[PDB]
């Protein structure tokens, strides 16, 4: 997750 | 160096001198050699000065340490085992010279009476300890000054106020004799240190109070 | 899959602890009963863990058993870096709780157990003996009166929820425990209790003619 | 497949997230409030971690509270290397990401926990509370106002978000956290504060008869 | 089991 | 077969690379110019690496940072045994390259990033901007004029082919910076620079009232 | 060896004498002993050249990498506590010989009065430091007699630049009183370094500064 | 990639 | 099969081999010429291995410069052992032909690369410059001529084939060298030589002004 | 042993002599202790012929390893750097008597003035180094009395050749005051050995140069 | 290959  | 502790009816009184030496030379006119290691007890160490504030800053960690791993402060017993061990691991830089020695004043909130519950604790370079019980203690190259002298004041030691002026003559009669240890000067307006703790926990004695007994003292004598 | 082998697992589980005796552990006006269904002479299912920690276990002996040096050995160690009276039945409790997790994760098959671990006040204080159940996965439970371990339970559990007392004498704690562990003979019994009243190590066995005298 | 498989962990994590107690920490006027729905009275989902660092968690018992031990470790050996100022909510709330997805991605079950680590300013001081919250996975947030985890997020959430205000007392955040979090009894409820009053720890617990004057 |  | 399974990894590789915020790093007047969308005010994807080399990436957030973390790591110790001016932009670029391909080969999941590795000249000397970009694979890509990252870069890419201008003063390189990664508002943007005319340390953030001035 | 360093009014001043022997052998004319550790602090180090050296290097080495990995410099008082482990690490080599003592000035930048954010420290072969609070500080075999000198000429630091002043005038007693310290040689034009901090940073003071300084004075004692 |  | 494998891994090696850029080396009245078709200014396929060995190399860039170092290395540490004039272009080739076999036998993937290494007489001495080629397996043969390396080979080898001459000057030697290459322009050609009338180090590039006045 | 090095416009040059002594016992009437580690560095070495022999092999191994790595040479900076990390990893075997000590001449290709490019280097044995900047340096017994004659000679150098005729005679009044230094022997024909550093790299003078300045010389002295 |  937490893709940037 | 002197650190003396005397216990009142209710709790308990630890001061300390400030002055720092190298030799015959005057180095540091303002160390504070007394800690509040934690709520109930604080700490004087005697000696290097390194160790001494290496060993006081560690103690204060692991104490709070273990109350927030298990949600309670160990008992008055366990703390005085904790301090033991960090003396003795000092044992072998002590022999080297780097000798330091912790003199523990405590506020036992578990003890059955409240008027008793005072605590002195003193120890050697190898980490045996023994609970003081004749009422005071004293470290350092002044203590053998301090005690003769709170030998005789201590009848005078009735409440916390009375504790610490007796407290700090002890300490003026240790400087007086010794010249390791300073007394309070007048000039630069530099005056012991004192912690006093009871039932409810440790406070720092604010500087005016010692001023103002260190005066009367002073005036008393001339 | 990974989700039906866990049911499996835990229905294997489920099987081990039920084919067994049952113990049971109950608070008394003098602390706390152990009485469970013990044929051997030899191989025992109550034990001293601590001054006033005791411990009782149902399932599978060579694992149970291991837990029980598995306890005594922490509880050594960590009074002498602290002291004796620092070692609670809590801390206890919650150790042997983790590693179980963690030992059924990581390990073949889970152990076949269910513990008990028991405390009381120390001398001349007053407080709630405080029993805590254990199951083979980790988890704990806080009980205000008494435990129920192994074989089926659920007969004692009720016998025991008409028959219980608090304060309780030793004798009528012992009358309740042993009709409801019915639901025997004089042979084939071990009994111990957590007698509060003791000044340091409050563990202590009831055999032999005394226990034939008291029954 | 490995996707299907990646799928199937994510589904695992988020049904264990669901089955757990709610709690809640939101801003007010002297610093964070944690209230948390809990029955026991021995385990507990709401630590200090540092002199101005807390800590709340909503999950697997065993897990939420390793994580609560690794926490507390990475900050004392920081605070001596350096200081106790130089550690900050923030690293900390950055190094449990990073171990939660390497070690999710390495072992064989994701911790089905879900964390939130706040941080208020220090004493004679003035900023913002600041709130963040750590996922299973590793993704970090951060909320301006309050955060909700483990159980259904969704009506809590919701009714936070029409009963929140800045600024509001210790008494009105307290019944503001409690009616949202109903969406109860005096008993079964851990309350603590990040009191920004406090001289060096902020963490203070609200516990018993002080609690119920103040509900 | 024991989730929290 | 394991060309089909490479295959599937070059495609989820892609598919990690498109779903991110773009980044673009231009050559102008003073130096290098990075202009991320970025959010968070707390998780950056520009970055000083040495005096006068920087940083630019797009992908998941902890490796690219655990890339970050690495790329500093070699430096200092490159330096402390030899010299500050020996460490260049071109050997970092190349050592992103050598573990990224070795990593992937050894490793489970391919690292979801792009690179963007950036040099200028020294004080007082002239020489041109290198623009490097490495990609998952291992890839190396030597750049005149601007680097392109994450997201989709086609849009982006062209409007920069239309709008660059050698020699743009700071206010113009940043006004097609943005107008190309358009194809914003003043908040959640990360801008920074390497300006060719610091003294030593080149890295230099352009954040809040002035950066608003200037756009 | 000797560096001076003091505090006035908005800053602190820092300088170092040139020379370096041994024995009684005069080895370098023109060593650099005070070195910008970073924008807000200064180090000197005297003692062992190579230790020194080393010293100063690494230091500003540690304090600009965690400034790279934290975002943020640390407090003076991290910058404290690590250069006070590196000369505690140093402890065995100092016993050998390899002595090196270092004097570090400062700017606070999070002080509350600016007046006053200025800081100087001190420390002993045993990583025990001491934050001075009389204004001034000095290390050397010429630390004596500059402290003697900087005690009386005190009163007069009003600014930066005659703190400065007095910074370079403590250097010329020290030199006058000891041979291991050099004066300024008007032959060969090489004098004292110095380094001023204040709000704005770490700036080198130009040559020509110290030069009509070092002019002043010894045409004053003529 | 990076092939040479 | 086994056997099916390794054919299926000596086929994917055949396709690595072919898909790269040309590189070819040869014999002149001076010494030896590399010539390779390189468009990249920093990454180069024509290197110093000793003080008269050369070494040309076509494939995967990180893999062929991996062996690169390694014979790098070795050639140091023997020569220190005994001395400069005892490691020989023999010694060399052989240890890249036994590392190869060996590593592709024990690894995941073969290297895709094809080597060259070269070796002229020392200073005031005659002998015939030696070529060796050593393939992806571990295969080696002894060139009297020329060696061409890296994707189609069949063209360049007989343009070769028609056009060398033994003793041609190195401007002839250069050209037909381009020309049989081709079967380019100034930029993009890597060009070196193992000039035999240097004193110790023969290797020496010949780039930029003086490449292009020659041709 | 006595290795005089020089700066002259436009380049450096260093010379050394040739004995080698045991004792009172002269051992060596050849032996070469100038090399030339790569076309911009010239190394001489004093101290024990074997510590002396390797340490100028291993330190030209390392220059050219890095260069063949990285494909460019270090610059000044980092080859001064490697040398002084050799210098001090020597210094336990230098404690127990085998003790060597380097002089290093190159000439800076990337320095601004061409004129000035030139550069001397010195170390001690704790590997602490200096970059001399009084045009001269020398190592050896016979030190102290080639530099008190470069001083006063060192006015008549402005160009390769005057400084290498500066160069020799320094030697020989080394060689005239001291006995482990060997003066230019006429009967065998040995004489000192040189290398140059310009613009153009090092290049060793050849023997018939060094022969007609030494006879040169010893003209002048009759 | 290389048989030999």
């Amino acid at each position: 997750g937490q893709y940037l | 160096t002197t650190i003396v502790a005397l216990k009142y009816p209710g709790g308990v009184v630890m001061a300390g001198d400030r002055r720092s030496t190298q030799g015959n030379m005057i180095s540091g006119r303002d160390v504070r050699k007394v800690y509040i290691t934690d709520d109930y007890t604080a700490t004087g160490i005697a000696g290097t000065a390194a160790v001494a504030v290496e060993f006081a800053r560690l103690y204060a960690v692991e104490l709070e340490h273990y109350e927030k791993l298990e949600g309670v402060p160990l008992t008055f017993a366990g703390k005085i085992n904790r301090l033991a061990i960090m003396v003795r691991g000092n044992l072998a830089a002590a022999m080297q010279g780097l000798l330091a020695l912790p003199l523990l004043a405590g506020y036992d909130i578990h003890a059955s009476d409240p008027q008793s519950a005072g605590r002195i604790v003193s120890f050697d370079a190898a980490g045996g300890w023994n609970i003081e019980e004749e009422g005071y203690q004293a470290v350092g190259s002044g203590s053998l000054f301090a005690k003769s002298s709170m030998k005789k004041l201590y009848s005078q030691v009735t409440d916390g106020d009375s504790g610490l002026r007796v407290a700090v003559e002890a300490l003026y009669d240790a400087a007086d004799d010794d010249s390791a240890t300073g007394g309070p000067d007048l000039v630069r307006g530099i005056f012991p240190t004192a912690v006093i703790i009871d039932a409810d926990g440790a406070v720092d004695v604010p500087e005016s109070r010692i001023a103002e007994l260190a005066r009367a003292i002073i005036e008393s004598r001339s | 899959s990974p989700e039906q082998a866990m049911r499996e697992r835990s229905e294997l589980a489920r099987k081990g602890i039920a084919r067994a005796k049952s113990v049971v552990a109950l608070a008394y006006a003098g602390g706390v009963l152990f009485v469970a269904e013990n044929p051997s002479r030899s191989l025992q299912k109550i034990s001293e863990l601590y001054d006033r920690v005791g411990f009782a276990a149902a399932g599978k002996f060579n694992e149970f058993d291991n837990l029980r040096r598995g306890g005594i050995q922490f509880a050594d160690t960590r009074g002498y870096a602290y002291d004796r009276r620092d070692v609670t039945g809590r801390q206890l409790a919650n150790v042997y709780a983790q590693t179980l997790g963690t030992i059924f994760t990581e390990q073949a098959k889970p152990y076949e157990v269910e513990l008990c671990v028991a405390e009381v006040a120390h001398y001349g204080e007053t407080k709630r003996p405080e029993l805590y159940r254990i199951t083979y996965d980790g988890s704990i439970a806080d009980e205000p009166h008494f435990v129920v371990m192994g074989g089926t339970t659920e007969p004692i559990a009720n016998a025991l929820k008409e028959s219980y007392a608090e304060n309780a004498s030793l004798t009528d704690a012992l009358r309740i425990a042993v009709a409801a562990l019915r639901a025997l003979g004089v042979a084939s019994l071990e009994v111990a209790v957590l007698d509060a009243n003791r000044p340091r190590r409050a563990f202590r066995r009831i055999t032999g003619s005394a226990l034939q005298a008291l029954l």
